[PDB]
């Protein structure tokens, strides 16, 4: 019982270990990427803008 | 067989390393393309060097060593430095970017790119052993690559390699030297993440070993230069047990075992001496008493902290060159005559001895003197505390603020992550407090 | 190995951007014919971060020169060293600035933007590893404000995990070529607080107060000026471009110094305009500030300071803690240790020793505040607004870029009154 508890108890180390590692990994390119996502889509609204100005200098005549 | 890999992490891990690793061949008499004139083991051997050393078929001896950086500078060095033929380039690992100084960008985006090819290398050293014992992590607290990149290979050791030993060896950030206003910030991540990860983590003081160069070698204002070979010193002390073995030897692995009480304070405080340059120990030959004082006087000591005002739970004496058990046990009861040093009362209050008979040597060039006989104690003691103490205010005047932290929120951190840190080292500093506490 | 792209940008970024290379091109030994000609190696160690390595061995500086105006292009080759810079990366197009933001931005600008685009991938494709970019220009005008911020937003959006680097020259009613840049300045700071990582700020008043009051020039040369431009923009690089313990690039320097993203405006210092406690004093003196604000009105979070010279780094590390310690109210005491300071044994040239300093200080609101007060000073009324919905704008973009620069001054004030308790 007590050498595969020692077995047991590594084992759920790796394990734990293992998945808070890939846990993180994920959260962490979520949040970075939706963090560029949020970064080019504001960028984007002012593409947008640079033509509804563009555009009203149009309007006139 | 108990082969020992170490990893050299980031600008100061790689900078440490050509610093022991210089001070190694020179104490095995290793010439910088490898050849070891003593070594009639042609290939192969099993001598006590081994346990750091592999060999070739062509006599070179090669450091089972691997220094990783994200960036190339400093690896460049030891690529086209002297000792570059010592190692197989394959065990000099370089990105390009580095990780700025910052935690996230070593442990995630940057480190992650680079994490994979890393272990592909340790595996490679890791299967020319035949009785792997375990790492030694050269690295800083305070760097982006040092802090997140070690923390992330540490995981990923901890789960290739099961619980397979870890040492640290972690430079502690000093002010007089300190890159990066973020240190406190990389330094406290990093710690909360190694934790579980790490078996026992010697710190490594900037501020204590700068103070120690100024003092000891009245060196005007000392470089890293100055700081690592004083460092290589302490640290060839510590694996000097692993590197050479005679009759009064112990095994480093046994000093652990009464370093260690607990899994989380397994942070020993080193202490060394002498520190002296050539001039001053000139016609001044050093007792195994006046080291052995020298142990005890803090300014002698790796962390700047006062044992003083904390308790003993261990204190080992590690002793290289002409020293022998009569000598000390001499010096180590006048020590106790003329001191206190108090221990917690769960804890017996034993020195625990080692003497390794090979004398230390010095790297030419340097200002420490060649002396015959030095000595690196370490022991365990609360006081080691006010490390974390120094470091979670620092943490703490910013964090409150929360200056910075958007750039590691910028690399996909989330303020919860610099919580649980922070709050771990609280846990820690607690930790330290109720070891400490008389039993009832 | 670590690139950075250089951008000049209208009148003044233009000739401020050719003194920079002069300076730089001759401090790393490389003569208006591309070719190597320094005494050591040091001068190269670090040339890539600046300069491509070209056809046999020539030196070509990673610049390129933008405006909307011709005049600016062979006055950057008839002057000197305008021979060095490739001929490709003159991007320029002639319907001219008018002064107006609007056009530079939006209109006028917007034709060769993409022209500039164009020839800015081209460099960076090159790059073994681009650090980031590096905008030298006005507020003040309409190519080198509006196109200028024009560019940055179009090059973060290609290049969003770059650092973002501007050289701008704020607009004093001394030396004032026009009446409108208070409207100008304000539109492109607007601007620079959402898309740029480290600006520098380089006020007129400050320059033309330094040549006058100080260096005693009753009548003060463009020359003159740049003459402190250029050895401040050598200053505050000489970590990017020499062998340093610090390895700076943009980002180390950008996570040092930005401890919240939008209070990323430098106020530059320069000593002398010789001992390093003299040279230390003097570079803390509100006199060498290239920002016309008193830095005893407000306080440090960060500074950057980089000496030069033959030295005692000893000296150095005992007055650079001097004046913290004699000064501890002047500097935050919520983030620790943020007065980081190099040393280039390498002097500029005519100097044996100076010092640079680089400050992310709240009295850098005092330069807003004077910019808030005179573009107001034409908006309660509605001043010269045509000249702007005549290119197309609307009236609260006016107003947003207002209140954005009045939320930056306040942003700044805030952490002024902040304490550790
Ligand atoms: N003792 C000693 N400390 C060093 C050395 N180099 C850097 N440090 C310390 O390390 C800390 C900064 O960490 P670095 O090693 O430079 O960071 P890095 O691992 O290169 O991480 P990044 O460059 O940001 O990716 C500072 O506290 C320095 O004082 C060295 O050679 N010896
Ligand atoms: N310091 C300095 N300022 C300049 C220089 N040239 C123009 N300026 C300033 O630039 C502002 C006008 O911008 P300018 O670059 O000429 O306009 P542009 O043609 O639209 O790029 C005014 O505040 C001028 O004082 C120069 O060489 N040095
Ligand atoms: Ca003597
Ligand atoms: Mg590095
Ligand atoms: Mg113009």
């Amino acid at each position: 019982e007590v050498i595969q508890k020692a077995i047991e108890e590594n084992n759920n180390f790796i394990k734990m270990a293992k998945e808070k590692l890939a846990q993180k990994m994920e959260s962490n390119k979520e949040n970075r990427e939706a963090h560029l996502a949020a970064m080019l889509e504001r960028l984007q609204e002012k593409d947008k803008h640079a033509e509804e100005v563009r555009k009203n200098k149009e309007l006139k005549e | 067989m108990r082969e020992c890999i170490s990893i050299h992490v980031g600008q100061a891990g790689v900078q440490i390393g050509n610093a022991c690793w210089e001070l190694y061949c020179l104490e095995h008499g290793i010439q910088p393309d490898g050849q070891m004139p003593s070594d009639k083991t042609i290939g192969g051997g099993d001598d006590s060097f081994n346990t750091f050393f592999s060999e070739t078929g062509a006599g070179k001896h090669v450091p089972r060593a691997v220094f990783v950086d994200l960036e190339p500078t400093v690896i460049d060095e030891v690529r086209t430095g002297t000792y570059r033929q010592l190692f197989h380039p394959e065990q000099l690992i370089t990105g390009k970017e580095d990780a700025a100084n910052n935690y996230a960008r070593g442990h995630y985006t940057i480190g992650k790119e680079i994490i994979d090819l890393v272990l592909d290398r340790i595996r490679k050293l890791a299967d020319q052993c035949t009785g792997l014992q375990g790492f030694l992590v050269f690295h800083s607290f305070g760097g982006g690559t040092g802090s997140g990149f070690t923390s992330l290979l540490m995981e990923r050791l901890s789960v290739d390699y099961g619980k397979k030993s870890k040492l640290e060896f972690s430079i502690y950030p000093a002010p007089q030297v300190s890159t990066a206003v973020v240190e406190p910030y990389n330094s406290i991540l990093t710690t909360h993440t190694t934790l579980e990860h790490s078996d026992c983590a010697f710190m490594v003081d900037n501020e204590a070993i700068y103070d120690i160069c100024r003092r000891n070698l009245d060196i005007e204002r000392p470089t890293y230069t100055n700081l690592n070979r004083l460092i290589s010193q302490i640290v060839s002390s510590i694996t000097a047990s692993l590197r050479f073995d005679g009759a009064l030897n112990v095994d480093l692995t046994e000093f652990q075992t009464n370093l260690v009480p607990y899994p989380r304070i397994h942070f020993p405080l080193a202490t060394y001496a002498p520190v002296i340059s050539a001039e001053k120990a000139y016609h001044e030959q050093l007792s195994v008493a006046e080291i052995t004082n020298a142990c005890f006087e803090p300014a002698n000591q790796m962390v700047k902290c006062d044992p003083r005002h904390g308790k003993y739970m261990a204190c080992c004496l590690l002793y290289r060159g002409d020293v022998v058990p009569k000598d000390v046990n001499a010096a180590i009861a006048t020590i106790k005559t003329k001191r206190s040093i108090q221990f917690v009362d769960w804890c017996p209050t034993g020195f625990k001895v080692g003497i390794n008979y090979q004398p230390p040597t010095v790297v030419p060039g340097g200002d420490l003197a060649k002396v015959q006989r030095a000595v690196c104690m370490l022991s365990n003691t609360t006081a080691i505390a006010e490390a974390w103490a120094r470091l979670d205010h620092k943490f703490d005047l910013m964090y409150a603020k929360r200056a910075f932290v958007h750039w590691y929120v910028g690399e996909g951190m989330e303020e919860g992550e610099f919580s649980e840190a922070r709050e771990d080292m609280a846990a820690l500093e607690k930790d330290y407090e109720e070891v400490g506490v008389d039993s009832v | 190995m670590r690139e950075i792209v250089h951008i000049q940008a209208g009148q003044c970024g233009n000739q401020i951007g050719a003194k920079f290379w002069e300076v730089i091109s001759d401090e790393h030994g490389i003569d208006p014919t591309g070719s190597y000609h320094g005494d050591s190696d040091l001068q190269l160690e670090r040339i890539n971060v600046y300069y491509n390595e070209a056809t046999g061995n020539k030196y070509v500086p990673r610049a390129i020169l933008v405006d909307l105006e011709p005049g600016t292009m062979d006055s950057v080759r008839s002057g000197p060293f305008g021979q060095i810079f490739r001929p490709d990366n003159f991007v320029f197009g002639q319907s001219g600035a008018g002064n107006n933001w609007a056009k530079g931005h939006y209109t006028e600008g917007a034709e060769l933007v993409d022209s500039v685009l164009d020839v800015v991938r081209k460099e960076s494709e090159s790059c073994d590893c681009l650090q980031g970019f590096q905008l030298t220009h006005s507020l003040g005008g309409g190519t080198g404000s509006g196109m200028g911020t024009l560019l940055i937003s179009k090059i973060r959006e290609e290049y969003p995990d770059r650092i973002m680097n501007t050289f701008s020259v704020m607009p004093s009613p001394k030396v004032s070529d026009t009446v409108v840049e208070p409207y100008n300045a304000t539109l492109s700071v607007h601007q620079l607080v959402e898309n740029t990582d480290e600006t520098y700020c380089i006020d007129n008043e400050a320059l033309y107060d330094i040549c006058f009051r100080t260096l005693k020039l009753t009548t003060p040369t463009y020359g003159d000026l740049n003459h402190l431009v250029s050895a401040t923009m050598s200053g505050v690089t000489t970590c990017l471009r020499f062998p340093g313990q610090l390895n700076a690039d943009l980002r180390k320097l950008a996570v040092n110094m930005v401890p919240f993203p939008r209070l990323h405006f430098f106020m530059p210092g320069f000593a002398p305009l010789l001992t390093v406690p003299e040279l230390t004093q003097q570079m803390f003196d509100s006199k060498n500030m290239m920002a016309a604000c008193d830095p005893r009105h407000g306080r440090y979070l960060t500074v950057a300071a980089i000496f030069r010279g033959r030295m005692s780094m000893k000296e150095v590390d005992e007055q650079m803690l001097n004046v913290q310690n004699k000064n501890s109210s002047y500097f935050v005491e919520w983030i620790p240790n943020n007065v980081k300071t190099a040393v280039c044994d390498i002097p500029p040239r005519g100097l044996k020793m100076s010092a640079t300093f680089i400050g992310n200080s709240t009295a850098i609101q005092e330069l807003f505040k004077r910019i808030s007060e005179q573009f107001t000073a034409m908006f309660r009324r509605k001043a010269f607004l045509h000249w702007y919905t005549g290119e197309g704008m609307d009236e609260m973009e006016f107003t947003e870029a207002e209140s954005n620069m009045n939320d930056l001054v306040s942003e700044y004030q805030q952490y002024q009154d902040a304490t550790a308790d």
